[PDB]
């Protein structure tokens, strides 16, 4: 990982940038991970095709999904947010969170 | 093609995503601790994303052992 | 974070070619050279100047104003982050990686 | 493509596609004096662009 990266226990926190939802359908490992129908952000709560599926508590706007690269954990509608998700991976190593680029 | 393994069951997958399609479980069943499938019972294991006999999970758990 | 009133972006990528979509730091970039390099003014391709020992998977720096000593191997990425000259933001891109 | 300074000897083989856009060689993006058509003039940092020597201040690399 990047010096700036942060961490939670050992699992590193890597946040990804995109120009849109878009490019994120070409981005292997990752793609088979999203379920591109769905509308706002998910996570997984375990690991499958598709598995990011649930959505993501008061999420930013600009926020795409989260995918935890191992274990399992509670896998709810609207009843997590995404800080609380950072304390959720349960063993997994890399927590990897998608964001839509956005200028301020 | 949408199916549910689950004896009896005759969801429409309304509620159902992609996951569930893949893999052969509705997204009511994915979660109950105890189906009946050809009569046997199973529980749809969270870690796999398969079907289990009860006797590979322990007392309340989501996931096999 | 900041340095004095310039803010630190960390952006990490997917993959280098991804950056081609992404405005205004397209029209800064230069793919054709070797190794991340950072700006010393506003202008196409500007994106130019060798950063000194770059660290694993740097990619690039792109200050969003101002102007700063332009040079090849003189100045690393600690040293670039003091260097603002009045930029509000310097925009630090990476390559993602598994770990 | 070219340099406009006065007889520039400067191939763009060792000069990046930011000075060949610009018209100037690497050497001379940075001397404080050059002269175009026998004119004195400056390559202008801020604006990536020669200006009349009278436009800066002593050894600024940008105009005022
Ligand atoms: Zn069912
Ligand atoms: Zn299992
Ligand atoms: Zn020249
Ligand atoms: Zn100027």
């Amino acid at each position: 990982g990047a010096p700036h990266e942060e961490r939670v226990g050992d699992m590193r926190i890597v946040n990804i940038t995109f120009s849109d939802i878009n490019s994120i359908k070409n981005f292997q490992p990752f793609s088979q991970y999203f379920d591109f129908t769905l509308t706002g952000p998910r996570y997984n709560g375990n690991i499958a095709q598709f598995a990011m599926i649930w959505k993501i508590k008061n999420p930013p706007h600009n926020l795409l999904g989260v995918f935890f690269d191992n274990n399992t954990r509670d896998d709810e509608d609207d009843k997590y947010t995404l800080e609380e998700l950072k304390q959720m991976g349960n063993g997994a190593k890399n927590m990897y969170i998608f964001w839509q680029y956005e200028q301020k | 093609m949408p199916i549910c393994l689950v004896d009896g069951c005759d969801s429409d997958f309304s509620n159902c995503r992609e996951y569930h399609k893949r893999h052969k479980v509705c997204d009511v069943h994915s979660k109950t601790p105890v189906v009946t499938i050809n009569g046997h019972k199973q529980r749809f294991c969270q870690q796999c994303s398969r079907f289990h006999a009860l006797e590979e999970f322990d007392e309340g758990k989501r996931s096999c052992r």
